[PDB]
């Protein structure tokens, strides 16, 4: 795999942590919820 | 944590706070999931009955977003054992699910091999706690965190009293005055990838704080990534 294969997440083959969908580009990760894991929040 | 900065608002959501009978903080935890907190399990000998505080950044004010859990079930390492720190990981299942909102949420969990290659090999990752902000200080009223380097495992060994193992990896500064310290412990260590936070060590402990030819030695969270999905399924 790895520039990471263009991956966004886990990897050419990508994947995403769980509360994330792999994007239309097979490359990105999209949350599924406004709490996904790994993210900062904002108000 | 000595040195570092106070944690704004959201920046360290996946914090969480282990408190005793007294409402104090004696070790931190990382929210995994709803039900789910990672700790180290030396923090299980600290205090027979506690519960934990997530949304909290200030222990003096109580602020929006605190919340307390009760834990049902402890699920320490088998191998755990204060002769060698070795094995130092713990998973907590909550009474009631958490809601996660601003100041609470989970970091991510990563792919073990993936984990290996791509975190491991960052340069930095970060630390966040309420532990000591100096060796003989108290604790912090404030939620603090701090960027360390990951250091060699073969420096760190020569650096070391006490042996470091495959379920270890060390961070921090040969003598820069930043560390986690005493307090801390049990709490997060994540590796930023891309834009996404994964948790990749828990706080577990080292030879003072700050010390100057010592560094801070952290669970290997990758190590026990299998141990992790099946006591988040028992
Ligand atoms: O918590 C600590 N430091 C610290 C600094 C950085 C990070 Cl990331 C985590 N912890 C220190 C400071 N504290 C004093 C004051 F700051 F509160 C006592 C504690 C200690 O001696 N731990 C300690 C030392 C050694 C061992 N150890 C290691 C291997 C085998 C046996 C063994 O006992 C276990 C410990 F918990
Ligand atoms: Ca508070
Ligand atoms: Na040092």
């Amino acid at each position: 795999c790895s520039d990471n294969g263009d991956c966004d997440q886990f990897c050419v083959v990508c994947s995403c942590a769980r509360g994330y969908t792999l994007a239309d580009n097979g490359k990105a990760c999209i949350p599924t919820g406004p709490y996904p894991c790994g993210k900062q929040t904002l108000e | 944590i000595v040195g570092g900065q106070e944690c704004k608002d959201g920046e360290c959501p996946w914090q969480a706070l282990l408190i005793n009978e007294e409402n104090e903080g004696f070790c931190g935890g990382t929210i995994l999931s709803e039900f789910y907190i990672l700790t180290a399990a030396h923090c299980l000998y600290q205090a027979k009955r506690f519960k934990v505080r997530v949304g909290d950044r200030n222990t003096e004010q109580e602020e929006g977003g605190e919340a307390v859990h009760e834990v049902e079930v402890v699920i320490k390492h088998n191998r755990f054992t204060k002769e060698t720190y070795d094995f130092d990981i713990a998973v907590l299942r909550l009474k009631t699910p958490i809601t996660f909102r601003m100041n609470v949420a989970p970091a991510c969990l990563p792919e073990r091999d993936w984990a290996e290659s791509t975190l491991m090999t960052q340069k930095t990752g970060i630390v966040s706690g309420f532990g000591r902000t100096h060796e003989k200080g108290e604790q912090s009223t404030r939620l603090k965190m701090l960027e360390v380097p990951y250091v060699d495992r073969n420096s760190c060994k020569l650096s070391s009293s006490f042996i470091i193992t495959q379920n270890m990896f060390c961070a921090g500064y040969d003598t820069k005055q930043e560390d986690a310290c005493q307090g801390d412990s049990g709490g997060p260590h994540v590796t930023r990838f891309k834009d996404t936070y994964f948790v990749t060590g828990i706080v577990s402990w080292g030879e003072g704080c700050a010390r100057k030819g010592k560094y801070g030695i952290y669970t290997k969270v990758t190590a026990f990534l299998k141990w992790i999905d099946r006591s988040m399924k028992t």
